[PDB]
């Protein structure tokens, strides 16, 4: 906080820094756990169009810095990122009459849906601790 | 309206990941009960020998789903089913349902009925190349 | 490490993967989920 | 859809525009420190931000040799008194 | 955009004379009346107000010093900062940085205690 004070002291008031939210771990976990599965949260909000978690500004984490806090969640949110949107496109479920990807797309989508349900249990199997 | 799926009103203040699942399991439940409602009705002797046999089977199938769905509901009652377990155990029972469903609206868009019941089944089987289920 | 060896020794001196894999889905996995084995 | 994603990237750019003026600033420190100027971190940020207010620099070092005459004095005090 | 509130330079001079006495501002209240004089009077021009002058000139006084390293080192420094553009008043701070240099060869003359006697 003295270092960001310091910080803001030397920028002459130009940069406004945005607010560090400090937020228990014990919830960081939670948000993580469901960026995991695409879950946008306090934090994280998704991008509908990118399919992506967006962070929220200011986010403190104790005993870490907002900024380098910030940048873990950025990647953490990345990574989450590429699991929903990543869903998203294998998430084309039926082979419906407008399906134009033929049936070797559709297997290619039904084992792309068995990976990504071991992916889902995996996630599921990570522990909350 | 007709013979389409069954659409669900969820509550606005659940959990966004609490209404996404959600949402994506109450497509199995609404094909579940589109798959009953169609074995109950062509059941009837008026559906002919055909058609009432495959409801009939239907049923049954039906029967084994709520079977199932109790089950599902006794390990809800443990607390041994996550939010991802739920949704993975629903999978099998969401494309299963969505079969269903994918056949019973076949039959009802042909108005398939007896041997005609039996040409939608064919057709069906033919459809469902890629799923062996 | 023969030297290291004899001066210590005159001196008296100084599929599992695969198993654990598979419990891990029966754990975690819908039972109707075929497990992949390249994908496990 | 589109609109989220915007956001992220100006705070992106923002604080991207931050981090080079904290850099500028670290350079400036270690500028001082080779001109043995005296100035801590909060002294340095003082300074800076007063200098980026229009103070005058023959007036400021006068201002600041009898600041530092003071609390050459005061300090003397504070560690007799301890 | 409620730029951060940036207290008036009277503020922020009371504010430097707190953090460089290590006291409360309650207690540099004569020294920030010194300050106020002082801020209060008319300063000469400063003697360069070109960027790479003063730098030159920082270079200069250092390799008079004998601090032709430090001198390099502040021509660098000077550059860089120059081209960071992040400084509105590069003359200003250049000047003052000057202004701040501090001779290591010379032994620092103990300021006599006597000094004290007009501080009050």
């Amino acid at each position: 906080r003295l270092h960001q004070g310091e910080l803001q002291l030397l920028a002459g008031g130009v940069l406004q820094a945005p607010q560090p939210v400090l937020v228990k771990e014990c919830e960081l976990v939670k948000d993580v756990l469901n960026v995991l599965i695409g879950v946008v949260s306090a934090t994280f909000s998704l991008c509908q169009p990118a399919q992506a978690f967006v962070v929220k500004r200011g986010v403190h984490v104790s005993g870490a810095s907002p900024e380098s806090i910030s940048s873990l969640l950025s990647e953490v949110a990345e990574y989450g990122t590429c699991y929903t949107r990543l869903s998203h496109f294998s998430l084309q479920p039926v082979l419906d009459s407008l399906y134009s990807k033929g049936l070797v797309f559709q297997a290619f989508t039904s084992g792309l849906r068995r990976y990504l349900q071991y992916y889902r249990a995996c996630v599921l199997s990570t522990p909350p601790t | 309206a007709g013979r389409q799926s069954r659409t669900f009103l969820v509550d606005p203040n659940l959990d966004l990941s609490i209404r996404e699942l959600v949402h994506r399991i109450l497509p199995v439940a609404a094909s579940y009960s589109a798959v009953t409602r169609f074995i109950e009705e062509k059941s009837s002797f008026e559906y002919g020998q055909v058609n009432h046999a495959l409801a009939a089977a239907m049923r049954t199938l039906v029967k084994e789903h709520l079977i199932l769905v109790s089950q599902l509901e006794q390990l809800h009652r443990q607390g041994l089913l996550s939010l991802q377990k739920l949704w993975f155990y629903i999978q099998p029972a969401m494309r299963t349902m969505d079969i269903l469903a994918s056949l019973a609206t076949s039959v009802d868009k042909g108005e398939c009925l007896g041997g005609s019941t039996l040409s939608l089944l064919h057709d069906r089987s033919f459809s469902y190349t890629g799923d062996s289920q | 490490t023969l030297f290291l060896e004899s001066v210590q020794s005159r001196l008296r001196t100084p599929k599992e993967n695969l198993m654990k894999m598979q419990s891990i889905a029966e754990s975690h996995l819908e039972l109707d989920d075929v497990h992949d084995p390249l994908l496990a | 859809m589109a609109s989220s994603s915007g956001a992220g990237a100006a705070a992106a750019a923002a604080a991207a525009n931050l981090n080079a003026v904290r850099e500028t600033m670290d350079v400036l420190l270690e500028i001082s420190r080779i001109l043995n100027t005296g100035l801590d971190m909060e002294t340095l940020s003082i300074c800076v931000r007063l200098c980026e207010q229009g103070i005058n620099p023959e007036a400021l070092s006068s201002v600041i040799k009898e600041l530092r005459k003071a609390t050459e004095a005061l300090k003397a005090a504070e560690n007799m008194t301890s | 955009m409620a730029t951060p509130d940036q207290k008036s330079p009277n503020v922020l001079l009371q504010n430097l004379c707190c953090r460089i006495l290590g006291r409360s501002e309650a207690d540099v209240a004569q020294q920030f009346q010194y300050a106020v004089r002082v801020i209060g009077s008319n300063f000469a021009p400063t003697v360069e107000r070109d960027e790479f002058l003063v730098a030159e000139k920082i270079k200069k006084e250092l390799i008079r010093q004998r601090r032709e390293a430090d001198a390099a080192l502040f021509s660098e420094l000077h550059r860089k900062l120059h081209s960071q553009g992040v400084l509105k008043n590069k003359w200003s701070i250049l000047y003052l940085l000057l202004s701040l240099s501090e001779d290591p060869r010379r032994q620092p003359s103990k300021v006599s205690s006597y000094a004290t006697l007009f501080a009050q």
